[PDB]
């Protein structure tokens, strides 16, 4: 929560091991800071993360902890948290998990409705594997794949995840952390499926071939492409071409949860019948 | 958290991306050159008595190097123009301390 | 000793139900869909939790997330289905999550005949992921089987930490009729759960055993804070790729099967007294053998034998071994083009007969006395 | 063993969902029974059968004997013509002649009996649905291997009070055309 | 396209094997018809279906026919049209294929734009397994594992394919065919993916315990759900609820075709490097 | 005879463009990208198409669909990606549609060490699909042989008509050297392609042909109107439940392949002249026991043989036999928990010995003269 | 395309589905009894004098039984009160023609 | 054979680049070469190597031989402390003394000479990425397998025409350190 991290860390696995500057410490920071702010208790938090570099998240909090196949998080985490339907479930993932092989568990998780907590690492490409194009990486960008300039189209993950059917939608980034945290607070106590669309940046992968080497090109970059949600709900459609906007873009107060309808389905299943 | 320090750094769990360096508003960070280390750059305090309460260093750092003590044991300084210029001149020094801020090993 | 009236699916939908099971997570496939329609009414009224997901990897994904955090849990398919879960299959015996999977068979390759009955999965179920992997699989042949051996399968899940398979057939999947089934205080006194470490003591080693035993896995949010990944691991969770640490892994999650082998398989053995011909015949081709055998006799000589296996994998070499010697003429009849004929002939160290049809259709025991005759 | 019997028709229809009953009945009357199907891939419209075991004995094989079928009973065509050869030589054949035209050959063969099932189910009782209640009285009737009380019994356990009351006013309508049917 | 249906079908196949009033026989009609208004050749058409109960519609037309596996019907047709890129593929499938185990090529075939004619046949339940629960079943029914009311949420088919960046998008249903021919005419000469909602009726299986057993009864209670484009869009919100507009609803104009940019690819890849 | 400088994937790739590949379909998976960011530079430059999907399965789904219409393809993967097209290389196998596949090897079970060598995938490819199967899979063993093999792999699936398997390994996968490869004209007579029938005389028959050997399937846009399905179908290829046609398809799927035997199946012998002890091995392994064997004869007696089998997939059972037979010891090395060693084992009839080693590692041949000791 | 028939049926592939009756705005059709199909009932053209050119009733088959000539090849009818009382009388009847349709065979 | 080499390194440095580079030379030389690498899941800042083997005849085995490495050159502590048992006794160590301290016993056993590859390559030529010729001028000056003149050729047919003639600058700083540390 503040100076003191490590009540809520494995310290012996730290220091980490992404690379020096990527946006991925920033936010477990952050998910630590509003796990403290919320008064919840570490014996109660789950935290289930798919295979990638998002993936080691799941290796330094002091939690049970769940380390799951390429696409299928949100499954893992959907069967733990309807057997225990009292704790604490946050689920994260990258770009190439949830979104690309994963889209279909992502899209039928918002649509029914789990009291899940998904959180997206979004860096607009594959890491791990050394720079492949993902569904959010813009056009004309070199890729590994795309070595003339990529021609595939993109995501916009909070766009798709509000069409599908999702509760609690917001957008924010590294860029802010105290945003980040308000966010993060707002919807942990929310009781539907919360969806957090973070970008974050890969300054090793991405931006060294299209020349954002260093880590605040690539910070720069990605907040020239981001505006608030006025600015971008005042602006004109000639004006909103590859601006995003942030903060909490729906937040659904009428609604029912599903383990709250099961719940029904049980009492009347043998309540006398 | 030591008495007087408002902020240190761990000169053994920085990794060297200048991003700490880059949110400070009172330009009491810069990085200099050690090269016992592969990076070759290290992040070192410089003007620790024009700190300012602001944790945006601590908030951006992937790694957790640098630390700030909290407000309830610790008097921060003043906001100033002077402190807002040297911060402009260490951005534009390739995030790296000053020629001139040797002058006493700062 | 109750008695009831009901087919395949219902047994194996009651003895899950009976044994303690609370959640199923699947996708519907026919002829896999009786015990999905089953469960869904017979879970909630337990208190129990039945969802129905998008695909099958979703569905094995839930149950095995279920079972991983303290909760009795299966799944069901048939043929296409299982062959997407074979990705899940492997984070299940590598992570050592108990898991019972029940396969009722069609007649394969790909959808071919989607209402036709077969034995096809057997070679597939030996060795169904990558890597390397040590099979459990038991094959029901009537109806009071159909829910012993769920019971087993979940007690054989619960005491070795790993997946089990159930190899259910269209033919007992739709075959009604009447049933005896044991008491259900007998039932419960029977029960194997899966064992857990309590100390003050937190529990600090749910991965180091011993070099034949399975892990203590203890329940989530209790106190005990472990990690749960596929990866090679070392005894609390955390990855390594250590040689020492995973050539022991590999070896102990064999060794820990392959050492209960007088536990792990049972077989059927009858007529074996003196017998000229022995007819080794396993699933439900064992109804048509035990009536060729109950015809041929009151006309003919030469005593038949039959051997019938009731846990495929792993397979009772040693007595095959021993029959084999015996015995002089050998005969392998089957469902498919060979399949479980490969192991009873590297067993035996020598060749057999074979009668197989892989038409869709059944055996007759018509074909299997005039195949006696040879 | 004792009887091999059959009911054939055409998805949608429900006259050889009658099987079932019989084969509780037989059990309950302390003996042995057992029932498969046979199904296509096609909602309505398309073939459908059941064959039945009954026996004094514990029945291994769930499977019926190819050639040897005692008892068939048909409403439709696209399935008689199916599964038409495996009735052995002298069985009882029924069948509803608005439906099904049996050939010169089979009428040389079986034992043919004609009565419109599906009419008598409509026309006189009240419900289409009755009319497996109607097929499972004229099966009860003719072969005789269960008594006709438990045959009450465990077809009126069965179904919801709703039309139970009208359940046997059905099955005493097809008892009498199966007397009646009788004309030899 | 009239009287003669016969010159476009495998007439040795007919008749069909459906119920006896399936919307089915309807969209198979009015296919043809608009096959033939615009002067296509069935030398140059092919038809993929995935399996389920829409997958015959693949067996009775007179072309180069394929019958895929389940949720895999994009994917083939994906690489017959981009192996072929100048002939008339047109791909169909139900509700419990491309939307709800093949979600994730359905959108992805959205997002990259490939010249596909997607039509899907929604009868808001997997009709060939015997009424089972789809993505598209409205809350409250009896289906065989909800027998005490449905409690998922839905699907919007039109909504989400226009978030995951389709160019021409279209509903329609069996209650207007002249409409159907419309929509399915305007949508073919398009280039681009183009995505059409098809609502169909199954009373055998839905409808049935629904007290909706009858094909005239399921069909007032579809007409009764369905809205023109411009009365849904003046009505308030008060009043949208279980209302679905129908027309056109999407035809992008300014935008580029996958094949049509993979070929400057290719004239760039060794038109002199 | 050209000769050049590169690795075991751009000569997979560049033997895959010269034969006449012309699409591409996959997902990014180490180690089986390098091909990937071949073929992606190397396609688009003679006109071909390359796509990545968003996953395997669609990844093969797409090769699929290419080459039912007539054209050349492959695909490629590794481990977890295997894993998940095992569903349509059994429509792959059923409608017969040619395609090649090529598995880069590594440490399994689940991700386990994915940096890793192994030879682990060989029981699972033997018979991947649920229903009946009938494999052929090809091990290249060193530079030259990454590219010959690779052109035998795509004359047999166009000769054939069946999904064939290249079972590379990540050590000749990644290792760089010198290599000589055939003319480039050379390799263009020997290409054998698909047969087409003309006529006048519509098609009227794709899979009407004899039982020993596979359809004909003209491209598509062309006149010639047929359905493609994966369900048991007739000479058309409309579906059926028949069983006299669904039995005469497996038969003729498995006896046009078994037929070939001699076509199908090379293998390697050296120094089976009056040795002591043979040292079946085949892959990467194989490498190191070449090596072994050139060592160990310098200061040692009793000559030493060698049988390496270059097709893995259907065995050489008929030789294995004659070589058990001959010889008195025998010894088998792999890189598994021995996986292969039951195939040497039920052919043979007959207990040997076996070197096996699955902690990541390769085998050294200062291992193999230490075995050689006993 | 027959002549003189403005609609006519192929009772061969008639399945009794009661909705080409459904749309007709004239009574032409109605339908029919008959025990020897399956589910009983067959569409029967009753009044083929009142039928108007709207080809409704084969855009709404599935099962292309009914089918309608050819407008450069016949002179349909026009639309009267008559007709459109007629209809609704038969909608009101359960889609079968009428008591009184059964007065001369129609 | 003739000679095992080892270059060592971290994640992200470019030093143990340089290796195929000779591997390319010996064969366009009239010999045969091979190159094995050996990596880790993390992308920056984890231990690296590669192996070598050069020889007059082929090249059967593409793995190095346990014990006896001839010649390693290491620029990290990490890679160094792990890889460093495979060594013969007696064989030729280079280090760069700002990143790498050998023990007391490596003093004993081999003959390590001491150059701070990236401050030559910082601090004298001009470029970070400089550092693979440097190492390349080092090694070849040292075990002396190939030519110098090929060794330039092939590394000079495989860089960009960016830094090419800075590239011949760095090579010479390279060898003259390297002709320097012949300092016994
Ligand atoms: C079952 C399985 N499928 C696929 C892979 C290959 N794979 C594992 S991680 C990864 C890339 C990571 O994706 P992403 O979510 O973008 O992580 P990021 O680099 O963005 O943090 C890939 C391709 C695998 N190892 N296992
Ligand atoms: C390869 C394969 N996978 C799965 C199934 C099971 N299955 C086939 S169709 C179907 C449901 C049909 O889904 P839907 O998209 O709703 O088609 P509809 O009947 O509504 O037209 C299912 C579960 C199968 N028969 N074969
Ligand atoms: C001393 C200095 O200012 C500096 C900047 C960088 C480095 O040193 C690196 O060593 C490096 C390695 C790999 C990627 C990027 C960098 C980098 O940007
Ligand atoms: C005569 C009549 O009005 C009628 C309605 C129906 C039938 O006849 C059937 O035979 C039938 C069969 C299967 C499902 C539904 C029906 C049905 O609704
Ligand atoms: S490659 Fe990208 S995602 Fe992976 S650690 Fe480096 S910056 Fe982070
Ligand atoms: S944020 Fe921390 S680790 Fe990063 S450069 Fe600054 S002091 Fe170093
Ligand atoms: S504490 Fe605030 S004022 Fe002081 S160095 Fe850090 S960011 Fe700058
Ligand atoms: S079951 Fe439903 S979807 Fe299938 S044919 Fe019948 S009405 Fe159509
Ligand atoms: S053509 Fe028109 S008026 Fe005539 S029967 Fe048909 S719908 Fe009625
Ligand atoms: S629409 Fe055609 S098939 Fe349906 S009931 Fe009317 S005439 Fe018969
Ligand atoms: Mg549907």
């Amino acid at each position: 929560m503040a100076f003191n991290y490590d009540e809520y860390l494995r310290v012996d696995k730290i220091p980490t091991l992404w690379c020096w500057g990527c946006g991925d410490g920033v936010i477990l920071k952050s998910i630590i800071r509003t796990i403290d702010a919320l008064g919840w208790k570490m014996d109660d938090v789950c935290l289930v993360s798919g295979i990638g570099c998002s993936g080691r998240m799941s290796s330094y909090v002091n939690c049970n902890t769940v380390h799951t196949t390429h696409g299928r998080a949100v499954a893992y985490a959907t069967g733990i948290k309807m057997a225990n339907p009292s704790k604490h479930v946050i689920v994260v993932s990258g770009d190439g998990d949830g979104f690309a092989i994963g889209g279909n568990h992502t899209m039928h998780a918002c649509r029914r409705n789990i009291d899940l907590n998904f959180i997206l690492v979004n860096n607009f490409i594959y890491g791990l594997t050394n720079s492949q194009t993902s569904p959010t990486t813009p056009n004309g960008m070199w890729t590994v794949t795309a070595q003339w300039g990529n021609i595939d189209n993109q995501f916009d993950p909070c766009a798709l995840t509000t069409a599908a059917g999702a509760s609690f939608v917001a957008r924010e980034s590294v860029l802010d952390p105290q945003k980040l945290e308000k966010v993060l607070k707002e919807g942990f106590s929310h009781k539907g499926f919360s969806f957090f669309d973070v970008h974050s940046n890969c300054h090793i992968n991405l931006g060294r071939k299209n020349k954002m080497g260093e880590a605040s090109q690539m910070l720069k970059w990605m907040e020239s492409r981001l505006v608030s949600k006025r600015q971008f709900e005042a602006m004109s459609p000639e004006e909103r071409v590859d601006k995003f906007p942030t903060g909490v873009l729906r937040h659904d107060t009428d609604r029912k949860e599903y383990c709250e309808a099961y719940q029904e389905i049980i009492e009347k299943a043998q309540g006398k019948q | 958290t030591p008495d007087g320090v408002a902020v240190w750094v761990n000169e053994d769990r920085c990794k060297g991306c200048d991003i700490c360096v880059s949110v400070c508003p009172a330009g009491v960070l810069g990085m200099g050159i050690e090269k016992e280390r592969v990076l070759g750059k290290v992040a070192k305090v410089a003007y620790p008595e024009s700190c300012i309460g602001c944790v945006q260093c601590e908030l951006h750092c992937p790694d957790f190097a640098i630390y700030v003590a909290d407000r309830k044991d610790f008097k921060f300084a003043k906001v100033s123009k002077e402190a807002q210029e040297r911060s402009e001149k260490v951005k534009a020094n390739k995030y790296m301390l000053l020629e001139e801020t040797i002058l006493e090993g700062r | 000793m109750r008695e009831i009236i009901s087919d395949g699916n219902e047994l194996v939908a009651k003895a899950a139900i009976e044994v303690g099971c609370r959640f199923f997570g699947g996708y519907p496939i026919t002829p896999s869909s009786d015990i999905m329609h089953a469960m869904s009414v017979a879970l909630p009224k337990c208190g129990g939790h039945f969802i129905q997901m998008e695909d099958e990897i979703s569905g094995i994904s839930v149950s095995l997330g279920a079972s991983m955090s303290g909760t009795k849990s299966m799944t069901a398919s048939s043929g296409p289905g299982i062959s997407l879960k074979v990705e899940q299959i492997g984070y299940s015996f590598m992570a050592e999550i108990p898991l019972v999977i029940a396969d009722v068979m069609r007649s394969g390759p790909s959808t071919g005949m989607p209402t036709r009955v077969a034995q096809g999965d057997v070679n597939f179920l030996k060795h169904p992921i990558h890597g390397d992997f040590k099979a459990v699989a038991l094959a029901p042949a009537s109806l009071e089987e159909a829910y012993t051996e769920t019971v087993r399968a979940f007690n054989l899940a619960e005491m070795l930490m790993t997946p089990v398979f159930l190899l259910m057939d269209e033919t007992v999947g739709h075959m009604y009729g009447k049933v005896q089934i044991p008491d259900l205080e007998e039932v419960q006194k029977m029960t194997i759960n899966r064992k857990e470490f309590v100390g003050d003591k937190k529990d600090y080693k749910p991965y180091g055993v011993a070099q034949d035993e399975p892990a203590v896995l203890n329940p989530f949010f209790k106190g005990y804070r472990y990690h749960v990944s596929g990866l090679h691991h070392g005894p609390i969770g955390f990855p390594t790729e250590d040689a020492k640490i995973g050539g022991d892994l590999i070896d102990r999650l064999f060794h820990k099967i392959e050492s209960k082998q007088d536990i792990i398989n049972e077989n059927e053995e009858m007529d074996l007294e003196g017998a000229e011909i022995v007819i080794i015949a396993y699933g439900s081709v064992s109804l048509a053998v035990k009536e060729a055998l109950k015809d041929y006799h009151k006309e003919s000589k030469q005593k038949v034998g039959f051997f019938r296996p009731k846990t495929l994998w792993p397979s009772p070499a040693k007595r095959l071994k021993e029959i084999g010697d015996k015995y002089e003429k050998i005969l392998v009849i089957e469902l498919n083009k060979g399949q479980y004929l490969e192991e009873i002939e590297r067993a035996m160290q020598r060749k057999v007969h074979f009668f197989g049809q892989a038409n869709g259709r059944t055996i007759s025991p018509k074909q299997i006395i005039a195949k006696l005759k040879e | 063993m004792e009887a091999q019997l059959r009911f054939t028709g055409v998805g949608g229809q429900g006259v050889l969902l009658a099987g079932e009953i019989l084969a509780e009945a037989k059990i309950v009357s302390g003996g042995y029974g057992t029932k498969t199907s046979t199904y296509t891939s096609q909602v309505r419209g398309g073939p459908t059968k059941v064959d039945i075991l009954l026996d004094k004995d514990e029945i291994i094989f769930p499977y019926a004997k190819e050639g040897e079928i005692d008892f068939m009973l048909s409403v439709a065509q696209i399935s008689y013509n199916q599964f038409k050869s495996d009735i052995k030589q002298g069985g009882i054949v029924v069948i509803d002649p608005n439906l099904v035209t049996p050939t010169k050959e089979d009428e040389e063969k079986y034992q043919i009996y004609k009565i419109p099932i599906i009419s008598i189910a409509k026309d006189e009782v009240g419900n289409i649905i009755t009319q497996s209640v109607v097929a499972l009285a004229i099966t009860v009737e003719l072969t005789k291997c269960v008594e006709e009380n438990i045959v009450l019994d465990t077809m009126l356990k069965k179904v919801p009070a709703k039309v139970a009351d009208t359940n046997k006013k059905a099955f005493e309508i097809g008892k009498k055309h199966a007397l009646e049917a009788l004309k030899v």
